[PDB]
């Protein structure tokens, strides 16, 4: 996630849609939902696992 | 929901032969998802290594496994990777199959009853088989556990063709062992959908997933007792209604 | 016992069906309810949950606008413009790179139906054994090898269900194997015209259209209906007429079929098996069909019926001619919610008998056809798709709106073969033009003295007479003001006489407007040759009109008035002229108890200051149409007046009146007030004059 | 609106090509000191 | 003259190129031309003949790389039909890759290198994102020695430097250069060239870029 605002703080929600051809922790009923905070003029990293 | 300890990282960086970036020190513990370490050299005869603590600041269910990767600077295609998890062996995710192709089982074990509920949702356009079975044997193993059952009568047949007296195989994950609470020489009634068929002709097998429903059935001598007499005549009427009339759809 | 209170839909209405066990919403043209159309009441007294494509529950019933699908991918090209979603009547233009070639249509627009108009645009290079398949609009393609023995796969986005082939393989000759997929959504239905056209094109071959058989060849037709609890209408009523029409149409080609009829609810039941020696003529099979009864006391088992059909066709050494026979199976299933086994394996075994897919040099592909018809809003598209057959350049799955559309389709099929004599037929092919859709309208342009242009419209009642509003044409208009435009050509034609209504007049009462009897006719001396782009129109209370309403000839003109104009809001349309083209606009006419309410606002018209009696100039023959009742529908135009008024029913167009005027002038602001209402002349009242003046052409007037 | 923005009604950037605008153009504007000017419009892709 | 849209491709993609024909005075002409495509070994794979009449002298073409193909350098050779003695050629590459995200520039302060300097050779490192913003990370730099078809690597000269705001400094001294080779006499080094190689990594462990300056 890339944030390029001079004076701001962001609290964002990240989601990964599911796919039958892959297996992960996100099923049809329940799906991944992450809440993160980005410092100004910066970047953040989120990892995901796939089979 | 896991973070390193600043003091131990500082102590490790203060040592020789290891270098930690100056930028990562002004990276207050809240945001420390990834860490990167530079190693001057690695011995080719013995094992030299390190260790550090990890704290938890947030409670999250279904925690993902971690990851560790190592390589050399000029050659990137040659690298080693490993996983880890507290409650899981070797960090590998759960999946069941035999050498060619398979689905995975990161799901529940069952769904969870009145007369009309059983009357109505057993006629869904999705369900395929409705049987009543007697459990003949059980066998536990490492990858999954298996049950061998015998069929008394085909209450509602499906795509698979079976006759009275045949034997059927049921596959389940280990985590459901405490959930089902099955024992020798007992009668059950069960129904499931069509997506759970596994294998191929003729060694078809059924999978006890979330949607499949299995219920205990008392012995014929005890339908005179009010333990499940109501259910006894309810399911008798349900069976004769499907056999004689069917279902209004 | 279900809670029937609080099921109102915003912007539309709802109805109760099957005695309080079903509810169905409805909104006017250009809208669709969200997210479900019909709900059912279960035994427990609880209303069924809203089942969307992904079970998206909502807390209120409302209907929103129709959105045409957005293109997904395009390889070697570029299209203008781009938007998150496209409204109705928006245009897209394709144009692709240098050194390639474009095939298809360059300009595409989407209409109210929900589909883009034209064909698929494909840009190709020309360096492969078999040609580029192309990307249908809305899908995504995997595969980029175009030599022998490769395959290509398709699939489209979320909320859409596919209809067609999943995988296509480049055959030996150079053609692909399957049909081009194009995934649909819930709310697109098929109109009778396209269904009839596709059925006829697939069933027979062109030369006119004749059926082809090998020497010593034969056809076997198997019709499979279902009687489960989906309609419960008497004893298979409605289907009998369709089956009889199909039998007659098939026999009209001079071919000898052998029929077979089965009915399944939970057990199969044969009525006329093919092995019988009396099942090769139409009279006997029609008599046998005309005695079907009802026996239900439910369920659905398609597997058993298909196995019964299999046993019917099975042979117990095979006899002569088994290598030169054709099998056709028509399945009229509204459900296919199977309970007792999937039916695919039965089809696989049936085609295994005939030795079809068991070779590479003799495929023998066109010896088994399966057609499927679906009825209602509960049809399961995915199950329907997997059961029919799939071949290129043809369509084999059909889905219609309601039971009436079936007999509409078959009546249109049986009426298409008729000569050009009948009234008000429309038959649009795939590459038609604007005038082919409206083969009756004609235009007259006049330069009235001390005034500019005057453009008026009219309809071609017959080969000698032309009907036009009397406001445009006056008694002092000479041949300089008499120009006709018929046949889709600017060529003029000489006239003979003009006829006006004797009581037509325009004349201190404060109302200088008197639109009474706005009827004008032009009588020629020339015979017209009926062709393709020019056709007459059909008038009420006539032998042809009775023959064009599927009714016995015992109906009276008063009964016809009641049927065509009941005391209800009735759909109608007028063919307006916009952007140098002709397009239809839908309106609702109010001949019921609300006619007075529609006329209650007539005082708002300009120049109506001294109206002593509201009906002194608003004659009772006036019909009030349009307005905000119950929805904001655009009215007609004062500057575009003259055109006819047409009602559409039974796939037929019937004249009902001639436009006269509107309450206010708002149409010239094209570049709608509530009080804006349209007043028209009813043609039933002017019947005596036409009857006394139409006794020479002999068009069966009664 | 009244509900905090969830992830149900957002479109996604898809087009990531490597070379585009392989077109050909002709100049026929009336001259002005021997310099002809043509105006053309282009729609950008979805890459940063 | 031959023009191609890109420089490096992947299997399964397509190649699009153009041919311009001119005469001695550099004016459009129209004649017959022939075009061949040659694989790394040299045996032609596809040949074709074309005419450029009534086109003012621009020829567009196309080719489609298979899915199971060799790697390396491929050639396009074109010539007139009248005179097959003279040919014109162009080269391109076929190799799988993934598109990078930022660029790295290595530069010295003086193009030459006077053998009598006590400061050695100094170079500076500048890395930048594609859309104009600055970058941070860490870099590894190494040196070498180039002779006529020969390369020698000095293992003692390998350095790690932190790149902040896209600026790094590397310095090489006389002693390392002298000890790397077996030539105490400095005057014997004249006629041999130097080169430097650098690698830049980010602080998120996401990318890897390499840049080389030779000669
Ligand atoms: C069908 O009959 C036999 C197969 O038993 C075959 O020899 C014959 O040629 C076939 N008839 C055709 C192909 O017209
Ligand atoms: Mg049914």
């Amino acid at each position: 996630l890339y944030n390029y605002r001079q004076n701001q703080e962001l609290k964002v929600r990240v989601e990964l849609l599911h796919n039958p051809a892959f297996c992960s922790l996100a099923t049809t009923k329940r799906r991944h939902q992450q809440t993160v905070t980005i410092p100004p003029k910066s970047s953040l990293s989120v990892p995901y696992v796939i089979v | 929901g896991f973070a390193p300890d600043t003091d131990d990282l500082k102590q490790l960086a203060n040592g020789v032969d290891r270098y930690i970036s100056k930028y990562e020190l002004d990276k207050a513990f809240s945001d420390r998802n990834t860490l990167i370490i530079y190693l001057d050299k690695v011995s080719h005869s013995e094992d030299d290594c390190l260790a550090f603590k990890v704290h938890q600041y947030f409670n999250v269910e279904l925690i993902q496994p971690g990851a560790v990767k190592v390589y050399a600077y000029y050659n990137l295609e040659e690298s080693c990777t490993r996983f880890y998890h507290p409650e899981k062996e070797d960090g590998k995710l759960n999946k069941l199959c035999r050498d060619e192709l398979c689905r995975c089982a990161e799901e529940n074990c069952f769904i969870q009853v009145t007369l009309e509920e059983r009357l109505d949702k057993a006629c869904e356009p999705g369900v395929d088989y409705v049987y009543k079975t007697r459990l003949v044997k059980v066998q536990l193993s490492n990858d999954f556990d298996e049950y061998i059952m015998a069929i008394e009568q085909t209450i509602k047949s499906g795509s698979d063709e079976v006759q009275v007296g045949q034997q059927r195989t049921f596959i389940s994950p280990i985590k459901c062992r405490e959930a089902l609470k099955l024992e020798e020489k007992k009668h059950y009634l069960m129904w499931g959908l069509s997506s759970d068929f596994w294998g191929e002709k003729p060694n078809l097998s059924y999978i006890i997933g979330k949607d499949t429903w299995v219920e205990h059935w008392p012995e014929e001598d005890e339908c005179q007792d009010e333990e499940n007499q109501k259910q006894c005549q309810d399911l008798g009427a349900f069976t004769e209604s499907m056999v004689v009339f069917g279902c209004p759809n | 016992s279900c809670s029937l209170e609080g099921v109102e839909i915003k912007g539309g209405s709802f109805r109760l069906l099957q005695e309080g066990q079903a509810l169905e919403y409805v909104c006017p043209s250009g809208f669709y309810p969200y997210p479900v159309q019909t709900r059912t009441c279960r035994s427990t007294g609880s209303w069924s949950t809203l089942k969307t494509q992904d079970q998206k529950t909502v807390r209120k019933a409302e209907c929103r606008a129709i959105h045409c699908p957005r293109p997904h991918d395009f390889e070697n090209g570029e299209y203008w413009p781009r938007s998150p979603y496209y409204n109705v009547s928006d245009e897209i233009s394709f144009h692709c790179y240098d050194g390639y070639t474009l095939r298809g249509s360059a300009n595409r627009t989407c209409q109210v139906n929900g589909r883009w108009s034209g064909q698929t645009a494909i840009c190709d290079n020309g360096a492969g054994y078999c040609s580029n398949p192309g990307i249908p609009i809305g899908t995504r393609k995997v595969g980029s090898q175009y030599r022998l023995e490769d395959s290509v796969t398709y699939h489209c986005s979320r909320g859409l269900t596919l209809r067609g082939s999943q995988r296509r393989t480049c055959q030996e000759g150079g053609s692909w194997s399957g049909t081009e997929p194009s995934c649909q959504d819930s709310f697109m239905y098929d109109t009778p015209q396209e269904v009839a056209e596709a059925f006829l094109s697939s069933l027979t071959e062109t030369i006119k259209r004749k059926i082809v058989l090998d020497p010593s060849g034969s056809m076997n037709i198997y019709l499979v209906l279902d009687g489960s609890d989906s309609i419960g209408a008497s004893n298979f009523t409605g289907a009998k007429k369709c089956l009889v029409n199909l039998i007659e149409k098939v026999a009209s080609y001079g071919v000898k079929p052998r029929y077979g009829l089965v009915t399944y609810a939970t057990y199969p039941k044969i009525w006329v098996k093919v092995s019988e020696a009396d099942s090769s003529n139409a009279d006997w099979v029609t008599k046998q069909l005309n005695e079907i009864n009802y026996e239900d006391h439910s369920g659905t088992n398609t597997k058993k019926a298909l196995q019964a059909v299999y046993s019917m066709m099975s042979w117990p050494v095979p006899p002569e001619g088994w290598n030169r026979t054709r099998h056709v199976i028509i399945l009229m299933t509204d459900g296919l919610h199977n309970m007792g086994g999937d039916p695919i394996t039965v089809i696989d075994e049936i085609r295994d008998l005939l030795y079809i897919g068991k070779d590479r040099k003799n495929p023998r592909e066109d010896y088994l056809d399966v057609y499927v018809f679906g009825v209602g809003p509960l049809v399961n598209q995915v199950n329907i798709n997997a059961l029919a057959s799939k071949k290129d350049n043809e369509q084999h799955v059909f889905k219609v709106k309601d039971m009436e559309n079936l007999e509409d389709v078959f009546y249109q099929m049986i009426d298409e073969s008729q000569s050009l004599s009948l009234c008000g037929m429309v038959w649009e092919h795939r590459k038609g033009t604007d005038y082919h859709k409206q083969p009756w309208q004609a235009k007259i342009s006049v330069i009235r003295p001390s005034k500019g242009h005057e453009s008026c419209m009219g309809a071609v009642v017959s080969e000698y007479f032309v009907l036009t509003a009397a406001h445009c044409f006056t008694v002092d208009d000479k041949e300089h003001s008499i120009k006709v435009s018929v046949g889709g050509e600017k060529r003029d034609l000489e006239i003979e006489v003009v006829l006006f209504h004797p009581n037509y007049n325009i004349n201190e009462a404060g109302i200088p407007e008197f639109y009474d009897y706005d009827v004008a006719l032009i009588k020629l001396k020339n015979k017209l040759k009926y062709g393709q782009t020019i056709r007459p129109i059909c008038l009420p209370c006539t032998e042809g009109t009775t023959r064009a309403l599927r009714l016995p000839p015992t109906t009276t003109c008063q009964q016809q008035k009641e049927e065509l104009l009941p005391a209800q809001d009735i759909k109608a349309l007028f063919v307006s002229e916009e952007e140098k083209k002709l397009t239809r606009k839908e309106v609702y006419i109010k001949n019921g108890d609300k006619k007075g309410s529609c006329e209650r606002d007539a005082q708002y018209a300009p120049g109506y200051d001294k109206v002593k009696d509201i009906s002194e100039v608003v004659t009772p023959r006036f019909l009030c149409t349009g307005g905000v009742s119950p929805y904001a529908d655009p009215n007609t135009c004062r500057g575009d007046s003259g055109g006819p008024l047409i009602v559409h029913k039974r796939s037929r167009f019937i004249q009902v009146g001639v436009i006269s005027w509107g309450v206010v002038d708002v149409c010239k602001n094209q570049k709608v007030p509530a009080h804006a209402r349209d007043f028209h002349i009813n043609l039933f009242q002017v019947l005596p004059w036409l009857k006394e003046k139409l006794q020479d052409e002999d068009l069966g007037f009664l | 609106d009244e509900d905090i923005i969830a992830e149900e009604n957002i479109v996604s950037r898809s087009e990531f090509p490597e070379s585009w605008l392989w077109n050909v153009e002709d100049l026929k504007e009336p001259p002005k000191n021997g310099i002809s000017t043509k105006l053309m419009n282009i729609f950008l892709k979805d890459s940063i | 003259f031959i023009q191609t849209d890109k420089t490096i491709y992947t299997p399964g993609s397509t190649v699009l190129y153009r041919i311009f024909t001119v005469n001695h005075k550099l004016l459009p002409v129209g004649r017959t031309v022939m075009v061949n495509i040659e694989n790394p070994e040299g045996i032609p794979v596809k040949q074709d003949s074309l005419s450029s009449q009534n086109q003012l002298g621009v020829l567009p073409l196309s080719w489609d790389i298979p899915e199971l193909v060799n790697m390396g350098q491929w050639k396009i050779r074109a010539y007139y039909e009248n005179s097959p003695q003279q040919v014109f050629s162009t080269e391109f590459e076929v190799k799988e890759y993934v598109l990078p995200s930022f660029e790295v520039i290595v530069e010295p302060t003086e193009k030459f290198y006077y053998i009598y300097n006590e400061k050695g050779l100094e170079v500076t490192i500048t890395a930048r994102f594609l859309y104009g913003k600055k970058v941070e990370g860490t870099a590894f730099v190494i040196f070498g020695i180039q002779d006529g078809e020969q390369r020698i690597s000095l293992p003692e000269s390998l350095k790690r430097i932190p790149i902040e705001d896209g600026s790094g400094e590397v310095v090489l001294s006389r002693k390392v250069l002298l000890d790397g080779v077996q030539n105490p006499r400095a005057e014997d080094l004249v006629g041999k060239s130097l080169y430097v190689s650098a690698t830049v990594i980010l602080h998120s462990g996401s990318d890897m870029v390499q840049a080389e300056r030779s000669g």
